[PDB]
DNA sequence: ATCAATATCCACCTGCAGATACTACCAAAAGTGTATTTGGAAACTGCTCCATCAAAAGGCATGTTCAGCTGGATTCCAGCTGAACATGCCTTTTGATGGAGCAGTTTCCAAATACACTTTTGGTAGTATCTGCAGGTGGATATTGAT
DNA sequence: ATCAATATCCACCTGCAGATACTACCAAAAGTGTATTTGGAAACTGCTCCATCAAAAGGCATGTTCAGCTGGAATCCAGCTGAACATGCCTTTTGATGGAGCAGTTTCCAAATACACTTTTGGTAGTATCTGCAGGTGGATATTGAT
């Protein structure tokens, strides 16, 4: 029986634990640390996949490409801050023209 | 097998699981999967980093889930933080309630 | 039997139409004539900085090939973290 | 007689076009030679994984586009619609790239 | 006539005076008050080391002064000498504080 | 008062050190808003360090660490 | 204790301490012997460089004891040091005197 | 007398030594020395941090002088970097050739 | 041009915060000597992928002509912002006193590490067959701009 | 408000790249089970420094007046810059090559950790003496702004 199932998770608790030792973040790693972290990662993954899938859907597509990931992130105030210094390859930008540039 | 190329692990199968959970009929391009993978590693490091620092700041040689938690509160914005904390605590409680 | 023609003045390969296109995605409607030479300059600095670090990684690794991770680590440490190319 | 769009109309048409797509806007090869030229001035006999060349271009266009936005914000601040070098310069000074 | 200095003459004299000194420019207590009130929103019954308050004042003033520089640069960009809210707003948006 | 305690003349002094000659009437209100947001952002993080260390006193290190991670490193209080 | 590693390396900065600080740092699983030597040297040098300029600045202002203002003028007047400490704030440093020319009389 | 002692070490004595070598008739205020201490700590952390990443990228469990060197190259402005490497190699030689 | 009102400057003086210097005391820190462990350089080489060349073709760059409308200049004045002066209200300072709580200390156990097997799994590899959509077409509708 | 040139739309289609599906294999990962070790929570508390007064002392902020001078509106025009056209080049794409260099493997030892034992030293604390320069003086002269 895995620790992931034991903690009710999709994300690998064993791996996360391993990578935490390997990474040299502290002398010791408590058993609850990789669990909590697998949890958070799985949650954020879920959040962005919900929103990206929606944008995929809004554009009549069934396969999420990076455009959708970008759309999802930049259209969401919080993920946009979390990734305010991250560039998503092949993402383009949000349609957006400044007002004074339109005619009348 | 060709002098077996040493294994390159990623989060793809787990992202995929989670994907079927939220949008059961939606696929994901391998470039988009690549972004997702970078996404997860990036955030893993940021949280582990903050934790690493927290423990140090407090002369603690162990990173517990309490470090992971503050790390999450320090790093993520308002609502993502609240939910992340929530899902994390829940999952730990479940984990320790076993046995 | 071994080539490498001299590389020079390749900055001019950042053509006026390509720079215009970029300004468009950037939301720009009207472009002064002096922008193109200026933009070439700004890109040149950007590349130099990223490659310097990229190559420092390659070298430290005793390699002769600049890998995409090199560029990735280079970008991260300049606060231009890039998703999509590994790591 | 021949039809003529007024000045600004194609520009707007183009902004719409490009903001809608994700493909790169600098020709691949010219860009590569630039990268290769500049790298060589740092160290000789260097080679490049093609993905490393692409990593650079994706990063570079991402940077330049975002810069133009800031620049465009500056020109508009000066009550103009035409971006000028002084706008790029003001932008880069405030970003803390210059002074 | 009694003696009056032209508008702008004292302002110059103050710029010269304050660029020369390093003493903090906000009254200490109104600031301490402000710090405590904001904090109370995050946790109640808090005590502050006095050095902690000074750190915060040092940091804020540095921040505001530097912001006024970029602000001044934006006003000059639009052929003015009078800093306006749109100038602070532009500087901040370009800093990534609002973007 | 409070935020309103950060007075017009004090805001004027800062501006001056920042090279500013002429100040619009609306600046003082705009400025206070900005300063409030600065302090909120910093204090939150600082306090969160306090809570972690199970204390009821914000220490100078609490502030320093928070500044550092706001990308606003401060020298001289690392004692 | 025979000879301090700092004096073996010809340095004033404490090699031993720098070494200990590296291990508890959780920077790597291990630490070579040359590394604390090298780093200690590097910190020492940079320290000299700042005190040097900062010293000069004390002279310029008719003073013999360095205060923060001096370290601030030291750093901001030096292209490279200013870049290195570009996101750093020196407490009680004030700012360099600089008025934009379009604000100057007539 | 060992109770409230809990040692608070700093670079201050080693800063002071270096001061006299370069400006033997120059002194230094407390606040100033404190800035200097923060300075050494800051730079220690930057260099060490970068040297750490380097080692991890290259799957190495040991931070050597080589890592400190590349770290410096990556972190210090050209000319400042050049002298740093020079000072670095020097002290590592002098040390090897010692008893 | 004058000349007056202020600011600003330099020399000198002196009190004192804060730096200096002496002495004692001690843990924790640093060196040194001995026993053992292993990270990762060297050597050899399998196999990926980078440089390079070839040849074909058309997408897109270059260069030009032309005139539309933007930027840049000039003028203008209404009003908002600086300077100054008169109050007086609260920041500052200070010296002094409880007492919150941070920090040092001893205790001890729940949880972390070490380790030895044992089982499970994700990654790759190979080979073979689906499926979302880019990009091509053609024809209907929407936007623009000249009257 | 009409008409016509052109962009834009969308529905339709089809090759096909990329995504997917199966089998097969296994080295590393992960779990399980003990033995052995200890990080830091707990609880008691001593003393540092934080909150709170009191209490002038006055400094500095606030309110008001008045007018200089700046911001922004309106007007003009020269020429820069966008749109369209013609020509054709060099990027792109498709495919094939040797071979440089990265990366896998096994060998093996210079240098690391791991402990212990001795010696040192940087920090703290207690007491005492010393001094760089802030802040106050006065008197020269420079700046600014009115004639
Ligand atoms: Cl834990
Ligand atoms: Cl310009
Ligand atoms: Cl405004
Ligand atoms: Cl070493
Ligand atoms: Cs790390
Ligand atoms: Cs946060
Ligand atoms: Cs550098
Ligand atoms: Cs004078
Ligand atoms: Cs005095
Ligand atoms: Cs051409
Ligand atoms: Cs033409
Ligand atoms: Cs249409
Ligand atoms: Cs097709
Ligand atoms: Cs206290
Ligand atoms: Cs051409
Ligand atoms: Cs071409
Ligand atoms: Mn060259
Ligand atoms: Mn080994
Ligand atoms: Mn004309
Ligand atoms: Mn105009
Ligand atoms: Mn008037
Ligand atoms: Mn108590
Ligand atoms: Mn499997
Ligand atoms: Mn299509
Ligand atoms: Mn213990
Ligand atoms: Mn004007
Ligand atoms: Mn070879
Ligand atoms: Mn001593
Ligand atoms: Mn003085």
């Amino acid at each position: 029986k895995t620790r992931s199932s034991r903690a009710g998770l999709q994300f690998p608790v064993g791996r996360v634990h391993r990578l935490l030792r390997k990474g040299n973040y502290a002398e010791r790693v408590g058993a609850g640390a990789p669990v909590y972290l697998a949890a958070v990662l799985e949650y954020l993954t879920a959040e962005i996949l919900e929103l990206a899938g929606n944008a995929a859907r809004d554009n009549k597509k069934t396969r999420i490409i990076p455009r959708h990931l970008q759309l999802a992130v930049r259209n969401d105030e919080e993920l946009n801050k979390l990734l305010g210094r991250v560039t998503i390859a092949q993402g383009g930008v949000l349609p957006n023209i400044q007002s004074v540039l339109l005619p009348k | 097998k060709k002098r077996r190329k040493t294994r390159k692990e990623s989060y793809a199968i787990y992202v995929y699981k989670v994907l079927k959970q939220v949008h059961p009929d939606t696929g994901i391009s391998s470039k988009a999967m690549s972004i997702m993978n970078s996404f997860v590693n990036d955030v893993f490091e940021r949280i582990a980093g903050e934790a690493s620092r927290l423990a140090h700041y407090n002369k603690r040689s162990t990173i517990t889930s309490r470090e992971i938690q503050t790390a999450v509160r320090l790093l993520l914005p308002g609502e993502l933080a609240k939910h992340a904390v929530s899902e994390g605590t829940k999952a730990v409680t479940k984990y320790t309630s076993a046995k | 039997k071994r080539h490498r023609k001299v590389l020079r003045d390749n900055i001019q390969g950042i053509t006026k139409p390509a720079i215009r296109r970029l300004a468009r995605r950037g939301g720009v409607k009207r472009i002064s004539g002096l922008i193109y030479e200026e933009t070439r300059g700004v890109l040149k600095v950007f590349l130099e900085n990223v490659i310097r670090d990229a190559v420092t990684y390659t070298e430290h690794a005793k390699r002769k090939t600049v890998t995409a991770m090199d560029v990735v680590y280079a970008l991260k440490r300049q606060g231009r973290t890039l998703y999509g190319f590994g790591g | 007689k021949p039809h003529r769009y007024r000045p600004g109309t194609v520009a707007l048409r183009e902004i719409r076009r490009y903001q809608k797509s994700t493909e790169l806007l600098i020709r691949k090869l010219p860009f590569q030679r630039l990268v290769r030229e500049i790298a060589q001035d740092f160290k000789t006999d260097l080679r490049f994984q093609s993905s490393a060349v692409m990593a650079l271009q994706e990063a570079s266009e991402a940077y330049l586009v975002a810069l133009f936005e800031d620049t465009n914000l500056c020109a508009i601040h000066a009550k103009r619609v035409t971006i000028m070098p002084k706008d790029i310069q003001l932008a880069r000074r405030i970003r803390g790239e210059r002074a």
